[PDB]
């Protein structure tokens, strides 16, 4: 029954909630390696016409 | 000739419930796995190699065959 | 295997068989009962001779420490449904 | 790499905010999710590495070992829950809560871009491994095992430390991309070769080498299942890690230092697949073959070739699952019979006929019956041998022949013969436990199908 | 001696219970049926059905991230090159020796 | 059937003046329960 | 196998052994039952020459050079019944041989077959426990001060007494139980 087993329950969303957050954080510490994004020698691309970057 | 006798062993129940869990779960996932893999194969089929358009760029996952590992 | 499910009765027939065979003792005082020593008179050589006919005829060894004391042909007949278990 | 690391931190609330006869429940599913989750590491390049960020990396030398440290913990919490059913809450929270910490150190070790950063989670291991033998295991010796298995490390543990610093102040990092871009040859003197020793000596203890390794009998006889368990799959595996990382620096001195090491690991896989033979109790004859599978690591390691490395991956992958099986087997039969004495409890096929099968398929596996990934690792690992010098064949031949012969002798002393007639309390086998020999067992024969997962970074 | 023998205050150690006296198909996992039930359960669907067998699934078709085909087509068109060409196959060099600069002994 | 735990003769090991007791300090004693010596 | 052993053989069995044994392997070395019976009556013969013989000292004299003959002469492959200890089935049927109290595991579905039979034993576990009361009373009190001497038990002397320690021998698997 709603409000009665999620006070017995409440503690299984947190193992998910988590591996949420270390997805969010581990993009958030992607976003801050893009130094040499669409610079390599090996991947110099002209970008297209509607794009902003070749990776996020 | 009515001799049966009665054959003293350990409790097999306990084995085959086992088993049994272990056959029905395993073939609970299983089996719509390979049906699903079949079914993929035979409708979606599988990407042919060709040459890249001129002044086409693929995707990342334009670069595989098999539409699953797409 | 196929064996037939021996028997009591058959056990004693064929232990007093063999007894009969030995001509050392005359069949028609033979007895299940008789004793081996006194009763007719046999020495324990004749004894372990006997105890080697029911092993060969049985197919069967039986140790000397239970064979040394086995007197009579009831007991013999006891002592091979013991190891076989016989029901009746 | 955090999208695994804070389902693991996340794993300790959950546990100590569950009801009183939920925690084995939960801890269970979300360790088994978290695994799956791990189970996408797999996906390696053929270049570099997956370098996710400054602090963190994954490669296809760290990756099984990552997976098979995620997958132990379910397992070790289904054989814990048995033994610690008379126990308060408290505690049982406090046992789950040390292996919580421990996966989550191993976890960290095995990524750990930085050199001093893996090795102050490589002792950060030590802390819960010790406090689960020492609170947790039942005999007198236990402390004393304790003792060993620290100081030993430590005695490993500091030079090591000394050297590491030592490099960053003439190198200038000691980031593990940095090092093998910029590594350089050690000429041949004498602070180079106690650099080496520096360097070797701390992952050789853990291994263990063969003179180093009165701890592991010890350590692995008085722990609990679960204690046991991790020992013999994740921890006995660090040693070989860090010698895989850092034998980067030390050519081409290894060419001449590792003579030592390669006649004492030569030599003591014989002495200890013969010590199993005539063994007493199972735990023990189980901690001996897992020094003999090390030692042939340690020469896989030591002769550093291509063949050599992917075997030596592949054999301490299988050797993990294997051992932590056998452990599981002998601790099933302790918990029924109370002795841990392999001539005690005889005859057990039959009484216990699928439990005689998991013994039949585990010894098979310790056996290194073909085409399981220890007959994979065991064979690549001679061929490097044998490229290495010819001769190494009579040894490695002869620690086949008495690897077979005490597996079968282990099996046949337990479960053939005639039972024990004055036991009459072996009672029929649990789910639990069949459950446990199963997902034991089914990874092992399913990689065998694609043995490249484990073969390491040179495939 | 009036010494009891009885160096201090002891419970007497308990004898070992069986599971399966006060529950049969106990699974064991709990004393309690209802979360030896549900124990059983969610181990064998989430280690067996989930896992095992998805995991194993997905693992057998991850995509060709180590370029083992492309080693192969690239590999394919390189010597149907060179044999078009009567170039030898593979050099014995790795890079091109023009490249270079040797030191000169003057020995 | 049960975990090991210390006993009396186990308990008495830590029991002394100091550890590993001496033919010269086995004469020692362990100071009072409270830090305090009789006057006499 | 059944009978408890004494504290040593005497002369007379240590004879009897030694004659059986060499008409054993005297059959394993004549095969044809003719030639067996001839060379046994022989064999006979020859233990009986001296059978009045009265003096100690000679007779054990005797017996040692004739096991030392037996030794040299012995058939080192000599004929074994397959059941006996160096026979070709001796422990075949072993692995089929289950204790009885492994029925006490079985699950209720399992008893729910053989209803008769379990009411059978329960009727036999009765028997047991009240017996084994009386048992070790009557034990107790027949067993001579400072231990038993020699490891034969005595039967029941009351009317209602089961023979003590009766149970394990009585409940044996069988002979071939499968
Ligand atoms: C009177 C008659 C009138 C009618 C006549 C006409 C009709 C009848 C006659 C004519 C027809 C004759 C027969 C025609 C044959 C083909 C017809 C057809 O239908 O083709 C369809 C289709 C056509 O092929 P295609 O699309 O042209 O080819 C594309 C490639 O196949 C793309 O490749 P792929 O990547 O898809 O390949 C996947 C691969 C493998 O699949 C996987 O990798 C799955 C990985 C899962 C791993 C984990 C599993 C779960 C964990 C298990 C744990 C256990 C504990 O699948 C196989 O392995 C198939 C094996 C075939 C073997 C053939 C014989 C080989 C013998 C070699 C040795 C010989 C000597 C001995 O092919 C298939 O559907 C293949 C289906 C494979 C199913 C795999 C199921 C895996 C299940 C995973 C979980 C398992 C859990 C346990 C329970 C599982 C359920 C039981
Ligand atoms: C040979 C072809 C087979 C094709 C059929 C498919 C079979 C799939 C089996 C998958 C693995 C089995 C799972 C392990 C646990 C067993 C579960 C159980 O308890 O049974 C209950 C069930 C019910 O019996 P129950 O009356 O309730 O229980 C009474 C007692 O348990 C008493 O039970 P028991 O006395 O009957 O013993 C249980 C049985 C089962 O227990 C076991 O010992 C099975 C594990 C043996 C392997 C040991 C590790 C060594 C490394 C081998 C790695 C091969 C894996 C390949 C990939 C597998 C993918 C997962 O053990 C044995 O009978 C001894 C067999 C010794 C075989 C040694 C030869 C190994 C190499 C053979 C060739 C492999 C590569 C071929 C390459 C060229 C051809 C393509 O019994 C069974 O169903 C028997 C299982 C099937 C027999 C397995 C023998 C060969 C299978 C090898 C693995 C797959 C081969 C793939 C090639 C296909 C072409
Ligand atoms: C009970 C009696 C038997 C009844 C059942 C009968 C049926 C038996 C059939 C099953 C066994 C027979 C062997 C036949 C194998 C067929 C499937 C196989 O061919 O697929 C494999 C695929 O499977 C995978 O390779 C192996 C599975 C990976 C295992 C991962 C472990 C699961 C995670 C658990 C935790 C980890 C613990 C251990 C840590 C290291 C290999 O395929 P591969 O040619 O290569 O490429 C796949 C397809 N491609 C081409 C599209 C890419
Ligand atoms: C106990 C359980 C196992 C624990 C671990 C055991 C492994 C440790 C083994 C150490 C590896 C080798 C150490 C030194 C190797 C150097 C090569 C040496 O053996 O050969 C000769 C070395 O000569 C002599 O050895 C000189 C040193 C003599 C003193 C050493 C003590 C001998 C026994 C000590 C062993 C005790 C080990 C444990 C210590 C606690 C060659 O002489 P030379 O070509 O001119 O000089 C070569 C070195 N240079 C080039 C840098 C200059
Ligand atoms: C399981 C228990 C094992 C215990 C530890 C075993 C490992 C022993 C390895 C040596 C320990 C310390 C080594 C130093 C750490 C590396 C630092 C280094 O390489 O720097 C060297 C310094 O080299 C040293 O100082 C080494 C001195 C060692 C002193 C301690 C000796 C310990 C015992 C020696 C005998 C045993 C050696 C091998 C034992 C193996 C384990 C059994 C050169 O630097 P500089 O001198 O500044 O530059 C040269 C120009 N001046
Ligand atoms: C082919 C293989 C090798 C064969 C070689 C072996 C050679 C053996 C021949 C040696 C000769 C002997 O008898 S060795 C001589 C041993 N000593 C005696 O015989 C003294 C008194 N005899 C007894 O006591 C007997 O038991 C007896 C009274 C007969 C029965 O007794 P029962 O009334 O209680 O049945």
């Amino acid at each position: 029954n709603v409000l009665q087993i999620v006070r017995d329950h409440w503690v299984h969303i947190l193992v998910p909630v988590g591996f949420v957050f270390g997805c969010y954080l581990d993009r958030r510490s992607d976003e801050k390696l893009t130094a040499f994004r669409n610079k390599s020698l090996l991947f110099k691309r002209e970008l297209r016409p509607n794009e902003e970057v070749t990776w996020k | 000739h009515g001799k049966r006798l009665f054959i003293i062993k350990p409790s097999g129940f306990y084995d085959r419930r086992f088993l049994k869990l272990m056959r029905f779960y395993i073939l609970l996932t299983g089996i719509p796995v390979a049906i699903g893999i079949t079914l993929v194969n035979v409708f979606i089929g599988e990407a042919e190699l060709a040459d890249i358009p001129e002044g086409y760029v693929p995707e990342h996952w334009e670069y595989f065959k098999h539409p699953i590992s797409r | 295997s196929d064996a037939p499910p021996l028997t009591l009765e058959a056990i004693k027939d064929r232990v007093l068989y063999v007894l009969k065979l030995y001509d050392k003792i005359d069949p028609e005082k033979l007895s299940v009962n008789s004793h081996f020593m006194k009763d007719l008179g046999l020495d324990s050589l004749d004894q372990v001779e006997i105890i080697m006919a029911m092993e060969d005829e049985f197919g069967f060894e039986i140790p000397d420490i239970d064979a040394e004391k086995l007197m009579c042909p009831q007991e013999i007949v006891d002592y091979i449904a013991d190891k076989k278990d016989v029901y009746e | 790499m955090l999208k695994i690391i804070i389902p693991t931190t996340m794993l300790l609330p959950m546990t100590w905010m569950s009801k009183h006869n939920m925690i084995w429940i939960n801890a269970t599913v979300h360790s088994l999710l978290i695994s799956l989750i791990s189970l996408s590491l797999l996906n390696q390049l053929g270049e570099n590495s997956l370098n996710f960020s400054l602090t963190f990396f994954s490669d296809s030398l760290s990756a099984p070992l990552l997976v098979l440290t995620t997958w132990l913990l379910p397992l070790m919490l289904m054989a814990s829950q048995s033994h610690l059913s008379k126990e308060t809450t408290t505690r049982k929270k406090l046992y789950i809560t040390m292996l919580i910490l421990l996966q989550l150190f191993l976890i960290m070790t095995f990524t750990a871009t930085e050199l001093i950063l893996f090795y102050i989670l490589f002792e950060a291991t030590l802390v819960p491994t010790l406090i689960i033998i020492t609170r947790w295991g039942n005999q007198t010796e236990r402390l004393n095992a304790g003792l060993y298995f620290l100081f030993y490390t430590l005695a490993g543990s500091l030079p090591l430390l000394v050297a590491l610093v030592y490099i960053q102040n003439t190198t200038g990092s000691l980031n593990f991309l940095i090092i093998h871009y910029w590594s350089h040859p050690l000429s041949n003197s004498w602070s180079n070769i106690f650099m080496w020793l520096a360097c070797i000596m701390a992952f050789m203890v853990k291994m263990p080498l063969y003179g180093l390794h009165l701890w592991l009998p010890k350590a692995h006889v008085e722990a609990p299942i679960a204690g046991s368990m991790v020992l013999a799959a994740v921890l006995l595996k660090l040693g070989g890690y860090g010698m895989m990382r850092i034998t980067t620096i030390l050519n081409p001195l290894t060419n001449y230092m590792a003579y030592p090491f390669l006649m004492l690991s030569m030599w003591g896989m014989i002495m200890t697949s013969s010590i199993c033979l005539r063994q007493t109790d199972l735990k023990s004859l189980i901690a001996y073959s897992s020094v003999s599978h090390m030692a042939l690591v340690i020469v896989a390691i030591m002769i550093q070739t291509p063949w050599s490395f992917m075997g030596a991956t592949a054999l301490m992958i299988a050797h993990g699952l294997t051992s932590s099986m056998l452990f599981c087997l002998a601790n099933t039969n302790y918990e029924r019979v109370h002795s841990r004495t392999m001539i005690l409890a005889r005859g057990l096929q039959t009484l216990l006929p699928l439990m005689a099968t998991w013994w039949l398929v585990a010894s098979l596996t310790n056996l290194a019956l073909p085409p399981s990934i220890n007959l994979i690792g065991e064979l690549f690992i001679i061929t490097a041998s044998f490229s290495w010098s010819n001769i190494t064949i009579i040894l490695m031949g002869m620690n086949m022949m008495i690897t077979a012969l005490y597996s079968l002798y282990m099996l046949i002393t337990t479960q053939r013969g005639k039972y024990t007639h004055h036991i009459n309390n072996i009672k029929p086998s649990f789910t639990r436990e069949n459950a446990l020999m199963a997902l034991h067992i089914l990874p092992l024969l399913l990689l065998t199908l694609n043995p490249k997962m484990i073969l390491g970074p040179l495939y | 001696p009036p010494e009891p023998t009885i160096r201090l205050q002891e419970d007497p150690d308990p004898e070992d219970e069986n599971l399966y006296e006060k529950n049969p198909d106990s699974h064991g996992y709990d004393k309690d049926p209802i979360v030896d039930l549900w124990n059983m359960r969610v181990v064998f669907f989430f280690g067996f059905s989930i896992v095992l067998v998805l995991g194993s699934t997905f693992v057998a078709y991850l995509p060709d991230y180590r370029m083992q085909e492309w080693a192969r087509r690239e590999a394919e068109r390189l010597v149907k090159y060179r044999e078009a060409n009567g170039l030898p196959l593979m050099e014995s060099n790795c890079f091109d020796p023009n490249k270079i600069q040797l030191p000169e002994d003057e020995d | 059937a049960r975990q090991w735990q210390p006993d009396v003769e186990w308990a008495e090991q830590f029991g002394g003046a100091v550890m590993y007791p001496t033919k010269e300090t086995a004469h020692w004693k362990p100071p009072p329960w409270n830090d305090v010596d009789p006057p006499k | 196998a059944f009978s408890a052993p004494a504290a040593y053989l005497t002369h007379q069995q240590k004879v009897l052994r030694l004659y059986k044994r060499a008409l054993r392997h005297l059959e394993s070395w004549c095969v044809h039952r003719d030639k067996y019976r001839y060379f046994a009556c022989l064999m006979r013969a020859r233990f009986d020459e001296h059978k009045n013989e009265k003096d100690m000292v000679k007779a054990t004299q005797l017996l040692r050079q004739a096991e030392e003959e037996f030794w040299y002469g012995q058939h080192p492959q000599p004929y074994i019944f397959p059941e006996s200890p160096g026979g070709t089935s001796y422990e075949r049927y072993e692995c089929y041989k289950v204790p009885e109290w492994c029925l006490d595991d079985w699950h209720p579905s399992e008893k729910a077959m053989y209803p008769d039979y379990f009411a059978k034993r329960e009727q036999w576990k009765r028997l047991r426990r009240e017996s084994w009361e009386r048992e070790v009373k009557q034990l107790q009190e027949e067993t001579p001060p400072g231990g038993p001497r020699t490891e034969a038990l005595p039967p029941a002397r009351k009317e209602g007494d089961l023979p003590p320690l009766w149970w394990h021998i009585v409940t044996r698997p069988r002979e071939r139980p499968m």
